[PDB]
């Protein structure tokens, strides 16, 4: 599924993400379109094997079990197919869990690219939510 | 599985460093975050704190900075170290993942000049 | 830090009937409230994580829901099992923080 930019605001907001760990909504939505363009389905293979799965390309070297990725960690003790449904609830438990470590939302390298030091706000700005 | 297990002194005197150790078995601490979580005698629960993946640390301000949490992981084990303890620190200690799928069987620890 | 209230502290009721518990804070945290059982001489078991989403493992007489500020832990038919202390945490903000507890006894 494709998220519109007000849609996946509205959801992620339900899911809990508006000021989670001192992370303003902006912060999840600008995250989303940068790493997937709000695509729940995309998925990219990276050259350690590992692979990039969701609407916020969580790793499968550290954060999920694909069962095809070398040195896998699953932090999020969950297996990467379920962070490819359209239903964002596993995407979302899993990026909290993330963000929960020092290095906060720097682990999404689109993120920290594209959306760290920006207006983030903007990202939620002309939604109904 | 996965399976923890408390470790350590059940009295201590006060103004010593009070010390714990949570053995994990059935994978790696390199693969989740761990976590401590005391209860009073008040049935009052706290939030210790937790050490995560990257070896990054969270301490509950309420501890005001008496506290340590570290991992060994040739020993698959992690700490909890609580400085100067006093007769408020008399509690019920827990280990347990960050997630709370997994926790230790707790142990009483007894602050006293006895 | 978020502070959790708890509510009522304590709630008698007889197996078969059913019973809501309240947890509320003292400000925002989304869906970010977690539920918690313990029994005397042991560790809290995880009920309900992240206000409503079921546990592999638990019981599906339990049940929860809520958001922002307002949450409720239901117990749909109590069973004898279910004696002991309800506890809920937030996980939005750092310090973690639990509420008071809410004691569960027969009537």
């Amino acid at each position: 599924k494709v998220f519109g930019r007000c849609e996946l605001a509205a959801a992620m907001k339900r899911h809990g993400l508006d000021n989670y760990r001192g992370y303003s909504l902006g912060n999840w939505v600008c995250a989303a379109k940068f790493e997937s363009n709000f695509n729940t389905q995309a998925t990219n293979r990276n050259t350690d094997g590992s692979t990039d799965y969701g609407i916020l390309q969580i790793n499968s070297r550290w954060w999920c079990n694909d069962g095809r990725t070398p040195g896998s960690r699953n932090l999020c003790n969950i297996p990467c197919s379920a962070l490819l449904s359209s239903d964002i609830t596993a995407s979302v438990n899993c990026a909290k869990k993330i963000v929960s470590d020092g290095n906060g939302m720097n682990a999404w390298v689109a993120w920290r690219n594209r959306c760290k030091g920006t207006d983030v706000q903007a990202w939620i700005r002309g939604c109904r939510l | 599985d996965v399976q923890l297990q408390e470790s350590g002194p059940s009295l201590v005197k006060p103004s010593q460093t009070l010390s714990l150790t949570c053995s994990v078995t059935g994978d790696s601490i390199t693969s989740d975050y761990w976590s401590w979580i005391r209860k009073f005698p008040g049935n009052r629960l706290e939030y210790m704190g937790y050490v995560s993946a990257s070896g990054s640390t969270y301490y509950n301000p309420s501890l005001k900075s008496r506290i340590s949490i570290t991992r060994d992981t040739s020993k698959n084990q992690y700490y909890l170290d609580l400085n100067s303890v006093t007769t408020e620190d008399t509690a019920t200690y827990y280990c347990a993942n960050w997630d709370g799928d997994y926790w230790g069987q707790g142990t009483l620890v007894t602050v006293s000049a006895a | 830090d978020i502070v959790l209230t708890q509510s009522p502290a304590t709630l008698s009721v007889t197996p078969g009937n059913s019973v809501s518990l309240s947890c509320r804070a003292s400000q925002s945290i989304g869906n970010n409230l977690h539920w918690y059982q313990q029994k005397s001489h042991e560790s809290p078991r995880l009920l309900i994580k992240y206000a409503s989403q079921s546990i592999s493992g638990i019981p599906s007489r339990f049940s929860g829901s809520g958001s922002g500020t307002d949450f409720t832990l239901s117990i749909n038919s109590v069973e004898t099992e279910d004696f002991g202390m309800y506890f809920c945490q937030q996980s939005n903000s750092w310090p973690y923080t639990f509420g008071g507890g809410t004691k569960l006894e027969i009537k």
